[PDB]
């Protein structure tokens, strides 16, 4: 089973943080579900899960703010949060849990306890909780061992992740995108470089596709000597 | 939350359960790597999912007084992580806390040098009234960098801002330092130059307004 | 006065966690400790107290002595004799054909038990059916099995045990938290044999009542607590079972074994005793013991119909 | 443990001998029984 999550990526403090994950290769209605969220300087936080009777459960500590859903029409598991603020910022992850029966004794006396785990996850979205507006990143040329260097300068976002990619496919190595800074102005900026033949240089060509969905904006740069 | 622990590379670790269970338990146990989805590693105390290596494994519960530990032996450096201990017992209730994480390190991991990449700042930056000097630094182990901007023979205070190390995909870690100028500035002096210290030893890139 | 609270992770199931004052050895100094005790020998007015203390005085049983009964020969003195019925089908009084006589009874183990008769002598040939006046249902009506039936009794708990001392020279044993899982007292019996031994009975039983009468088995119903359970004692510990499994059955014209619930009490007044009590001390560690279920006691409901059921 | 306690009153209880009493032993004469 595959799932991948889609998220707004910035919620006011306040309003309503709104997840989905859509499921594909497997059958929605058999399994149960659950949500996990990473908020950054602490741990995974268990939120709650759907059962395959459609019955919720949540974790206390979310104070009831939080509503689980199914929609089988669509196979899509989803989550909103209500009253958000900075710290409902994190990292949203979808899984399938498994129940297991652990029995010590005899059934009747109730000497049996269940567990769950979480067998299959999803990879995550970010969602930040802050007041300001999407803004696009202005997005540079860096100009260029029998190897020169390349790049593209991503200059003040917000708020992140940005994607960069280099023709598609044909520049896959070796080309790194470093980490982004978080500047002084609230402002996000990274770059992305890749190590290219000299000869290359001057027939080639290679530019670098930068999306920054919460802008949302979408770019190309051609990098030139 | 984190509790550190360093193990020498190729040899067999073992992680402790942050709680003693009260009563006969089932637990799980997670890799989490920093970036990317947790893992189930272990699951009802001893079972292993298809394709994690038989590398990992827990204790199983049989009803002696033995703490859920993680064993993994031949440590590698792909095995730096958090591990957490989910503990499932019958006198607890439901738990809902994954509780703390033992954050591995793998070590006597050798000491690689960085590679340092300087870029002078665009022309279209120029046109566009900013400039920005960007260095970057990749492939180096351990991770404890210093990095010093200099305009000249003298060094740059302000306006630099950097990326904390962090792990890449081949293991090791990468950073990035800015330092963003006026263009006039950039004019105005012969040369500026990133210096990078790691490890008590010291390298340096430089480019020049042309 | 006792400040109990509950367990706290209890799932599905009552035993209580409470704390008090008490002398210590010097009178004028005092010490704040806590036991753990079964929920039947508190009650409460959290604030609780003993069951016993309003009824009776109590008195701790010692350590030492043990509860585990051992053959006893009745004898009866020069010039006088004991005769002893060796016939097998005999009902309960009249004459007895084939009599031989002895200075001293066999050894008789002073089981103590209630209902289910318990590590005693079994009748051979046909199971016997002993009353006083079989028409009549107030008189009990003893059972002799022919056949024992096997019976494993155990308390899972680990119980450990603390001593504190209350005064010069006294010390009171007391029981310490638990260390593992909860589980309760039990006691499973092969529903084969079961069966079996009901059909049986049964058999015999309606040589008294006509022939293809309504026999059926229901719970007991009257009385008080202590009585209305199979109470006895096993390695230490006063079990009380409910035995509603057995008795729930009609009978007209895998091993499946059956399990039998049993709470604990260590505050006992047996024997319609009102006056000194005994607690029984805590005992350390895991409880088993295997007995044989050799008789039975059973009652009727009331002048029956007769003939209808 | 200035406090103090008695020595005897963590080991057992205590009692007091009557003053009447005396501890001045006498010769006593054990005897056995007719018929032995
Ligand atoms: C009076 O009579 C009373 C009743 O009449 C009686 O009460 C009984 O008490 C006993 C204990 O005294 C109770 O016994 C316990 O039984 C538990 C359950 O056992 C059954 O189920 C398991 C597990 O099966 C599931 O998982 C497997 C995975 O392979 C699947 O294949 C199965 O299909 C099944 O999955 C279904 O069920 C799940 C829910 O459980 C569902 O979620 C799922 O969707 C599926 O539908 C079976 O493996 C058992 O079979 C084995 O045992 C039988 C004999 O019973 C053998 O004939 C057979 O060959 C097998 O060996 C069985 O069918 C046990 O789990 C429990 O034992 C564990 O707990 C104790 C302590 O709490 C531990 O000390 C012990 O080590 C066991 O722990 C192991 O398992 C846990 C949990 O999985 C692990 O976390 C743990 O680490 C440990 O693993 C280790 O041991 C494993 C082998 O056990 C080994 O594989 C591992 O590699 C590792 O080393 C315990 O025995 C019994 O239930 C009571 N009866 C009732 C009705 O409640 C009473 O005692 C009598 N009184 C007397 C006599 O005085
Ligand atoms: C129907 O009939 C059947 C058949 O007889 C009955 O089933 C029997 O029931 C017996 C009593 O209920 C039970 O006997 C007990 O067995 C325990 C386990 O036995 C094992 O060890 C012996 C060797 O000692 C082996 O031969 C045997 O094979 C087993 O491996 C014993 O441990 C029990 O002894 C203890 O309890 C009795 C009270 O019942 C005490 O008098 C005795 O001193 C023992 O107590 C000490 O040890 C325990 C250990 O946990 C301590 O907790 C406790 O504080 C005591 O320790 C103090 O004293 C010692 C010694 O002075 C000292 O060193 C220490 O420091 C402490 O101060 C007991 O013997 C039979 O096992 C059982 N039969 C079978 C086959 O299972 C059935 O009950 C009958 N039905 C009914 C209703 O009664
Ligand atoms: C020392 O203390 C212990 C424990 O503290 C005492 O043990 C308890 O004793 C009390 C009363 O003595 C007893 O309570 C009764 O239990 C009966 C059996 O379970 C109940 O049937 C009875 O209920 C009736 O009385 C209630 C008022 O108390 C009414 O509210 C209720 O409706 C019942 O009344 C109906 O029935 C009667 C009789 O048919 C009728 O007249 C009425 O009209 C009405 O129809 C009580 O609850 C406890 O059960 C005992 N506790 C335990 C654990 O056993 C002990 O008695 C004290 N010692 C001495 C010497 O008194
Ligand atoms: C009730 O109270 C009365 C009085 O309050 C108690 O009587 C006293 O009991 C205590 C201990 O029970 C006893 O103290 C010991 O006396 C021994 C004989 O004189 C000493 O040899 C012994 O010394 C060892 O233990 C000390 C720690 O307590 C150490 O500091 C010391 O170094 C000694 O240890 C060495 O020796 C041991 C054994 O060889 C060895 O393992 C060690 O490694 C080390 O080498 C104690 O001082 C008093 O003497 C008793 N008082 C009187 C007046 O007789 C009574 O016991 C209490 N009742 C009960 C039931 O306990
Ligand atoms: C049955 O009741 C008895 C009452 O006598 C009970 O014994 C006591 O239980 C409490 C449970 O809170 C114990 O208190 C704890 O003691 C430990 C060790 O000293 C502390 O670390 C604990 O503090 C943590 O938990 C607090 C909860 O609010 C936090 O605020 C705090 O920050 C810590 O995280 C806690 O104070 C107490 O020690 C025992 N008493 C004795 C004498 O042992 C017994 O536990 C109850 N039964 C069961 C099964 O729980
Ligand atoms: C009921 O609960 C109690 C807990 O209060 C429990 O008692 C514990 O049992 C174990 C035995 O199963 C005891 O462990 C032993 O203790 C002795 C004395 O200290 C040690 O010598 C033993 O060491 C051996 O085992 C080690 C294993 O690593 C070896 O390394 C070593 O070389 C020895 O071979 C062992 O540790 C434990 O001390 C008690 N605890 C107390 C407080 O009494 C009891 O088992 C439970 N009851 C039942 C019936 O299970
Ligand atoms: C056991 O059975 C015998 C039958 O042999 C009973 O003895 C008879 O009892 C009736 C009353 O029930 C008397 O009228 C007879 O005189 C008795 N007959 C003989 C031959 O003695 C005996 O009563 C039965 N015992 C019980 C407890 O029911
Ligand atoms: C409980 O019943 C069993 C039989 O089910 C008894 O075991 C027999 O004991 C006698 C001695 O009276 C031996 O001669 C037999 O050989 C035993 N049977 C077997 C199959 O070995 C046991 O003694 C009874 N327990 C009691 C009365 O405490
Ligand atoms: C009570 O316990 C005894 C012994 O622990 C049980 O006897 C065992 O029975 C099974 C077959 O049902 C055999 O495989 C074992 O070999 C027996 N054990 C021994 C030591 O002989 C008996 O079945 C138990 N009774 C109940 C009702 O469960
Ligand atoms: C013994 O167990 C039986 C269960 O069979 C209990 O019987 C129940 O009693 C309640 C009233 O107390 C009735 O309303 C239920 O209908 C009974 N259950 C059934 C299945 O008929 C009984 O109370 C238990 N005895 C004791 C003393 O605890
Ligand atoms: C012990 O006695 C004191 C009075 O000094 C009281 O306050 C306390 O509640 C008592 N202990 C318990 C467990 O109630
Ligand atoms: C005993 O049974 C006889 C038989 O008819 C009956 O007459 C008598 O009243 C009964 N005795 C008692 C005390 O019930
Ligand atoms: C009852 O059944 C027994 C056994 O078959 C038989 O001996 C007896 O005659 C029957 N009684 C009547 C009244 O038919
Ligand atoms: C025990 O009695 C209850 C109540 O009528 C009934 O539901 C159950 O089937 C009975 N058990 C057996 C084994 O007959």
């Amino acid at each position: 089973v595959q799932l991948q999550e889609s998220g707004p990526g910035l919620v006011r403090p306040s309003e309503t943080l709104s997840v989905t994950c859509i499921v594909s290769g497997g059958s929605i209605s058999n399994y149960y579900w659950t949500w996990i969220r990473q908020s950054p300087g602490k741990g995974l936080e268990w939120i709650g899960y759907i059962s395959d009777r459609e019955t919720t459960t949540y974790n206390p500590s979310l104070n009831s703010r939080a509503v689980i859903s199914r929609d089988t029409s669509k196979n899509q598991l989803s989550l909103q949060l209500r009253s958000v603020t900075t710290a409902d910022t994190a990292i949203y992850f979808c899984a399938t849990a498994r129940r297991g029966q652990r029995i010590y004794g005899v059934v009747s006396f109730g000497e049996f306890f269940y567990y769950y785990y979480m067998d299959v996850w999803g990879k995550g979205t970010a969602v930040t909780v802050s007041s300001a507006s999407t803004k696009g990143p202005s997005v540079f040329p860096l100009a260029p061992g029998g190897t020169a260097a390349l790049g593209c300068l991503v200059k003040d976002y917000f708020p992140e992740p940005v994607t960069v990619s280099w023709n598609s496919g044909a520049l896959t190595s070796g080309v790194h995108t470093f980490p982004a800074v978080l500047q002084s102005s609230g402002l996000y900026s990274l770059s992305s470089v890749v190590t290219v033949p000299s000869s290359s240089l001057g027939t080639q060509t290679y530019i670098c596709n930068v999306n920054h969905k919460p802008s949302n904006t979408k770019v190309d740069k051609k990098v030139e000597p | 939350y984190v509790s550190p622990l360093s193990v020498a590379l190729g040899e067999t670790a073992r992680i402790s359960c942050g709680r003693q269970a009260l009563g006969s338990r089932a637990v799980q146990w997670y890799q989490h790597k920093p970036g990317q989805a947790p893992i189930l590693l272990i699951y009802n105390n001893q079972d292993r999912p298809s394709g994690i290596p038989e590398r990992f494994s827990g204790t199983p519960d049989i009803n002696f007084g033995t703490t859920a530990t993680l064993t993994i032996s031949g440590v590698e450096v792909g095995d730096e992580a958090d591990y957490y201990c989910h503990m499932w017992d019958s006198r607890s209730g439901f738990s809902w806390s994954f509780g703390g994480a033992t954050r591995l390190t793998v070590l006597s991991q050798p000491k690689a040098a960085p590679s340092v990449t300087l870029f002078p700042p665009s022309s279209e930056e120029l046109q566009a009234n900013k400039a920005t000097l960007v260095c970057l630094i990749s492939d180096f182990y351990p991770g404890a960098v210093t990095v010093a901007w200099k305009a000249d023979s003298s060094p740059v205070k302000a306006g630099v801002e950097t990326t904390t190390p962090s792990k890449q995909s081949n293991n090791k870690y990468a950073a990035s330092s800015y330092l963003s100028l006026t263009p006039e500035q950039w004019k105005s002096h012969k040369s500026y130059s990133c210096q990078v210290t790691h490890e008590g030893s010291t390298v340096e890139k430089t480019v020049a307004p042309t | 006065t006792l400040q109990c609270t509950n367990y706290a992770p209890f799932l599905i199931n009552e035993l209580k966690n409470c704390s008090f004052n008490m002398t210590t050895e010097l009178r004028d100094k005092k010490q704040k400790v806590y036991s753990l005790f079964y929920r039947l020998d508190v009650v409460q007015i959290k604030e609780y107290r003993l069951i016993n203390c309003n009824t009776s005085a109590i008195t701790q049983a010692c350590p030492k002595v043990s509860f585990e009964p051992i053959p006893i020969h009745y004898c009866a003195p020069a010039g006088f004799a004991i005769l002893k019925c060796k016939d097998k089908k005999f009902n309960g009084t009249g004459p007895c054909p084939s009599v031989s006589t002895v200075q001293c009874t066999h050894g008789i183990k002073p089981v103590v038990s209630t209902q289910l008769l318990l590590n005693g002598s079994l009748a051979e040939e046909e199971v016997i059916i002993r009353s006083e006046n079989i028409t009549n249902n107030a008189k009990n009506i003893l059972v002799q099995l022919n056949t024992p039936v096997q019976i494993n009794c155990t308390r899972p708990n680990n119980n450990t045990v603390k001593s504190i001392r209350i005064g010069p020279g006294q010390a009171f044993y007391y029981t310490g938290d638990i260390i593992g899982d909860i589980r309760m007292a039990h006691c499973n019996v092969s529903k084969a044999t079961w069966n079996e031994t009901l059909g049986k009975v049964v058999k015999q039983l309606r040589k008294h009542f006509g022939n293809n009468t309504i026999i059926r088995f229901a719970q007991s119903s009257g009385g008080d607590l202590e009585v209305t359970t199979h109470s006895f004692n096993c390695g230490g510990e006063f079990f009380y079972c409910n035995t509603s499994g057995l008795f729930n059955s009609t009978w007209i014209s895998s091993n499946d074994s059956i399990t039998l619930p049993c709470r604990i009490k260590q505050i006992i007044n047996m024997w319609q005793r009102i006056g000194q009590a005994m607690y029984a001390p805590p005992i350390q560690g895991v409880i088993r013991c295997v007995s044989n279920i050799t008789g039975l006691i059973l009652t009727r409901d009331g002048g029956s119909t007769n003939s209808t059921t």
